[PDB]
């Protein structure tokens, strides 16, 4: 087509996604995780996870308020996660790669992994 | 505003 | 802080939200513009439009499943706003410009409203 | 992946 673009459009969208997280406004699901919960939108879990992806297209689990995560999954490691979903920002650190690695492939976050396991890599 |  | 950002990655949630449109995912909420409809997450809408922020922050009107835009609004310029909040491309033309600027206006889209302003100056 |  014949259309114009506004660069910083996908990101201004994301902020504003975000500010609504953090105000708690339409956050439509609860995700528990060792008992520690998290509020978010099913739609930006869908868009940056296989996993939720697969999750609130089905027919039945798409109508639940509530998800529960495997109890191998760590809480920080998916706290995380989520603010990187968000933010597009990823808090990484020697200490926590590990768990950010396999949330981010239970997840299914294949970018997440990729940078996790190059970053794993380097200190060997 | 870009020509993408 | 430390983190590591991923580059594309506003962009591929946009577009997964896109993908989530096209395929009527998780739409809650219907748009009446002079009797066609639209179907689109509210996030999303707010996300874009001032207008869309103040209708769904509103203890009343979040709640609804369907909201009808004042009469003076055509449902073309809409349409295309509505793809530019989900793909940051703007198809804008000498026949829409004016539709395109008054709906961005009324929905409060100031970049958008910015653009047009310059594009019809250039005209002139 | 960039450092911001
Ligand atoms: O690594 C990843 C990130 C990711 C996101 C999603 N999301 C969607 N895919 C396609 N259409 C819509 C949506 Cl919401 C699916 C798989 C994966 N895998
Ligand atoms: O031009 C514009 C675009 C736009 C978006 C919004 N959205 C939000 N603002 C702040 N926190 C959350 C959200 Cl969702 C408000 C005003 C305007 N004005
Ligand atoms: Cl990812
Ligand atoms: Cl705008």
């Amino acid at each position: 087509d014949s259309c114009i673009q506004f660069t910083r459009h996908a990101s201004d969208v994301l902020l504003n996604l975000n500010r609504l997280r953090s105000r708690d406004i339409l956050t439509d699901v609860v995700i528990v995780v060792s008992r520690e919960q998290f509020r978010a939108h099913k739609t930006v879990l869908m868009a940056c996870s296989g996993l939720f992806y697969s999750i609130f297209t089905d027919q039945l689990k798409c109508n639940l308020s509530v998800i529960n995560l495997d109890p191998e999954i760590n809480p920080e490691g998916f706290c995380i996660l989520l603010d990187f979903m968000y933010t597009s920002r990823l808090n990484l650190r020697e200490g926590n790669i590990m768990a950010v690695m396999a949330t981010a492939m239970y997840l299914q976050m294949e970018h997440v992994v990729d940078t996790c396991r190059k970053f794993i890599k380097a200190s060997e | 505003w870009v020509i993408p």
